[PDB]
């Protein structure tokens, strides 16, 4: 499925959304053909692979037991609880898969809050005991390089993975494993309504006149200040952003954020 | 050669989620199925006790294929729940967006999910660049040329000459297939439009961004109506607007004259899968609180009975636990719903999924784009109806032929044209409110302490509903009912199979190893595994 030439990836899908996944289409200058034929190999991704059933496990245990090596991309929270049985792919559970697979990596990158710190599953009570990646497998010693949103800016996953190739090593990581470049200044020191937040000029409601004016979106429960990505630097799509659109920023890419940033309309 | 025995197909790739199908055949013939559904996250439990204006946020991760839908449906749901009537603009705004969305979700299944059941990439190898381009230029008003198509073949061979197949690799094509009909050329065609595919589908997901802050999980609705004040600027609606008509381009002289020539070479997939009966909920309002404003309206019909078309009782929807992986058999109306997980392994206690089985009037009910584009036109949608006759009138088949996997397929371009066409319409009369002076996007309202709300949402794979019972000012139930629980959920406590699972009965597989034809009539109705669960 791979062999020299391109390095291999591997894509996992765990509990998730598939939001992720949507996301790494939306890739730009590259686009997702170039990285598909020119970048990388994916030699495993159930959203978009042609083979099913046997032959895509074949698939699986063709790439990840290649001699060229792998890197793996996860996408999804693990659920762990009575013995990982609420989520299954060809009837192994998602923990005994991914504890299998990932310490045969080269290298991990836990793409996503749900793989990152266990997201929207993992919000309490937490009915499937849903983990992070590097919490989960924490045992068989996975470091994951943590790329964090719901869904991440795909302009984060494509440049840790060419630093990676270029350097043959992660980037600098913060203290939640998320690279220094892309999660190292918060949402709100890049916002153009730092001004208004400065000068105690917030949006009482989103029916105000206020807010039509742009002003800041904390009493409204933003959680920019609180909240380390790239949103107003790169945007999305080429185009926007949550607080450009009038909405708060709800903490996407922080642990628990869940429950931690709940309720999403509150500061 | 023709195989008696059983066949699993675990994960059914080239879909959203996690797939499980069993099928016993008998003879070469498909006899049994189950549609086994194999990860549970629990998200109406985890929304329990919660503020109802967070939910949207939450159920949004439902699903990213179908994004933004689910904040949509809970957004209604709490905007009823309530009692607020939106702004008009706003109304306007949260169409437009599910607008776009319809037409970049079926343009990515067509090509990026379905289409590898029916082209064989690599024979594309083997294709006269000239030939194709001549067929391709006559069957759009688009020209393409023999250099082209070559730049297409040239990329693909040095491709396949490194040996790293990656999502090509162990294909039920390769090498050949029974199953797999279309000639060189053809198969280059469809594959040059994939790749094409792959870049149009980012601006067909930027047009959301535009309005809706970012594709995937928009931010821009709210209980009340919208937050985007930008949206109302000429730039934003010139922006939206240029990416709307680059799509309808594609979905008009790319996607569809494919999906006709697909549908040609295998006419005789008008014999399999097709199914009894169809609910739809209807889309794009013109009222938030009247389903028969909208541009498509709901309907219910039994036993293909399209003359006798019957209204939508939503007391009538009942969620079933008998085969599925939920404590007891009792089946529940949504606003009395409960998600109870109890796990029995495969086919213990005869329970076999994580979805629950919805029935209406205890009937297993198909949703999607045919059951949209059916009722519609029993309706005498005229848009509809002009958009599917040429489609009958192009394969040169009768009405009957709607009946089956070949069918849905045509279903689902026809809505995508027809709704390309109306995000037109939408567009101009959102320009000429803003024109009129109105430029309001969200409308105060206060929390009840007890209440009940619904949502409804006509989404890419068929009738989404989301169900609130407010208590003491929080959220006391919330339950999520899905266009694929309908279609692909279980049997239910009269052991009557989905629509899913009766549809496979009859299926031909040439190829026990390679059963291509499961995944025809499976992947015909767009599998949303993580929308069927939550
Ligand atoms: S991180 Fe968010 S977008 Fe990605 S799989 Fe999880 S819920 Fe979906
Ligand atoms: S809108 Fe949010 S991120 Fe921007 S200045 Fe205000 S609190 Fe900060
Ligand atoms: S909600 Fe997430 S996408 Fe950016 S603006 Fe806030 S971190
Ligand atoms: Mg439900």
């Amino acid at each position: 499925l791979m062999g020299p030439r391109r390095p291999s990836v591997v894509y996992l899908h765990n509990a998730e959304c598939t939001g992720c996944s949507e996301s790494v289409l939306r890739a730009f200058e590259p686009y997702i053909d170039t990285l598909i034929l020119d970048t990388l190999s994916l030699d495993y991704h159930e959203t978009i692979m042609a083979a099913a059933g046997d032959a895509a496990e074949a698939a699986l245990e063709q790439a990840v037991n290649s001699p060229h090596g792998f890197i793996a991309v996860v996408e999804g929270g693990i659920p762990t609880a009575a013995n990982g049985i609420y989520g299954k792919v060809a009837n192994h559970t998602m923990l005994d898969i991914c504890s299998r697979i990932l310490p045969k990596a080269q290298a991990v990158i836990a793409y996503g809050t749900c793989a990152t710190f266990g997201g929207v599953q993992a919000a309490k009570p937490n009915p499937t005991g849903a983990k992070g990646v590097n919490d989960a497998l924490k045992h068989l010693g996975v470091k994951a390089i943590n790329i964090a949103g719901c869904p991440p800016n795909p302009y984060n996953l494509v440049g840790t993975i060419v630093y990676y190739l270029k350097n043959k090593a992660a980037p600098e990581l913060d203290s939640l494993n998320r690279p220094t470049m892309f999660f190292g200044q918060t949402v709100h020191e890049q916002c153009p309504r730092l001004p208004h937040f400065d000068a105690g000029e917030f949006a009482p409601s989103f029916e105000s006149e206020e807010a039509r004016k742009g002003w800041c979106l904390y009493e409204l429960g933003c959680k920019g200040p609180v909240t380390m990505n790239n949103c107003p630097k790169i945007k999305f799509n080429q185009t926007n952003w949550p607080v450009d659109a009038g909405h708060p920023c709800i903490g996407c890419s922080e642990p628990d954020f869940w429950d931690a940033m709940t309720p999403f309309y509150q500061n | 050669s023709s195989y008696s025995g059983p066949i699993v197909v675990d994960p059914v790739t080239r879909i959203e989620g996690h797939l499980r199908i069993e099928v016993e055949v008998e003879n070469g013939k498909v006899k049994n199925a189950y549609s086994s559904s194999t990860l549970f996250r629990g998200l109406e439990i985890i929304l329990k006790g919660r503020d109802p204006r967070d939910a949207q946020h939450f159920t949004q991760r439902t699903c990213g294929v179908c994004t933004y839908t689910h904040a949509l449906a809970s957004t209604r749901c709490v905007d009823n729940a309530v009692g607020v009537h939106i702004p008009k603009n706003a109304t306007y705004i949260r169409n437009l967006v599910l607008g776009a969305q319809y037409l970049h979700d079926h343009i990515v299944h067509f090509y990026h999910l379905h289409a590898l059941d029916f082209v064989d990439v690599t024979a594309a190898l083997k294709a006269d660049p000239a030939k194709a381009a001549k067929v391709a230029s006559s069957i759009s008003p688009r020209k393409t040329t023999a250099a082209d198509l070559k730049a297409v073949q040239d990329k693909l061979k040095t491709f396949v000459e490194t040996g790293q197949l990656g999502p090509f690799t162990n294909a039920y094509f390769l090498g050949g297939h029974p199953a797999y009909y279309l000639d060189p050329e053809t198969n280059l065609i469809a594959t040059a439009h994939y790749l094409e595919a792959l870049r149009l589908q980012v601006k067909a997901a930027r047009a959301m961004a535009v309005f809706g802050a970012k594709n995937p999980h928009t931010q821009f609705t709210v209980v009340g109506g919208v937050t985007c004040y930008d949206a109302l600027t000429p730039q934003r609606i010139a922006e939206f607007e240029a990416l709307w008509k680059e799509t309808k381009a594609f979905v008009d002289e790319v996607y569809i004259p494919d999906l006709l020539v697909v549908a040609a070479a295998y006419k005789d997939w008008t014999q399999y899968g097709g199914t009894d009966n169809f609910i739809t909920f209807g889309e794009f309002p013109k009222d938030e609180y009247d389903l028969n404003s909208r541009f498509f309206k709901p309907g219910v019909v039994f036993k293909r009975d399209f003359k006798n078309i019957k209204p939508f009782d939503k007391m009538q929807i009942e969620e079933h636990v008998r085969h599925s992986w939920y404590e007891g058999a009792e089946a529940r109306h949504p606003w009395k719903g409960q998600t109870q997980p109890k796990y029995t392994d495969l086919h213990g206690d005869d329970r076999y999924s994580w979805m629950k089985a919805p029935r209406y009037m205890g009937e297993p009910m198909e949703t999607g784009p045919l059951a949209q584009v059916l009722i519609a036109y029993s309706q005498g949608h005229p848009k509809v109806k002009a958009v599917t006759d040429a489609v009958l009138a192009k394969l040169g088949v009768g009405p009957e032929a709607l009946f089956s996997t070949l069918g849905r397929t045509a279903a689902r371009g026809i809505e995508t044209a027809v709704i390309a066409e109306y995000v037109g319409v939408m567009l101009q009369e959102y320009k000429d409110n803003i024109a009129k002076g109105d430029n309001v996007i969200c409308a105060p309202w206060e929390m009840p302490k007890q209440a009940e709300g619904v949502g409804f949402v006509n989404a890419p794979r068929g009738g989404l509903s989301h169900w609130i019972r407010i208590e003491d000012g929080k959220i006391g139930n919330f339950q999520l009912v899905v266009p694929s629980t309908w279609t692909l959920g279980p049997r239910c406590d009269k052991n009557k199979l989905s629509p899913v699972e009766a549809s496979l009965i009859g299926t031909p597989v040439a190829d026990a190893k390679r059963p291509v034809e499961i995944l025809r009539t499976v992947h015909s109705f767009d599998p949303c595994i993580a929308c069927g669960v939550h």
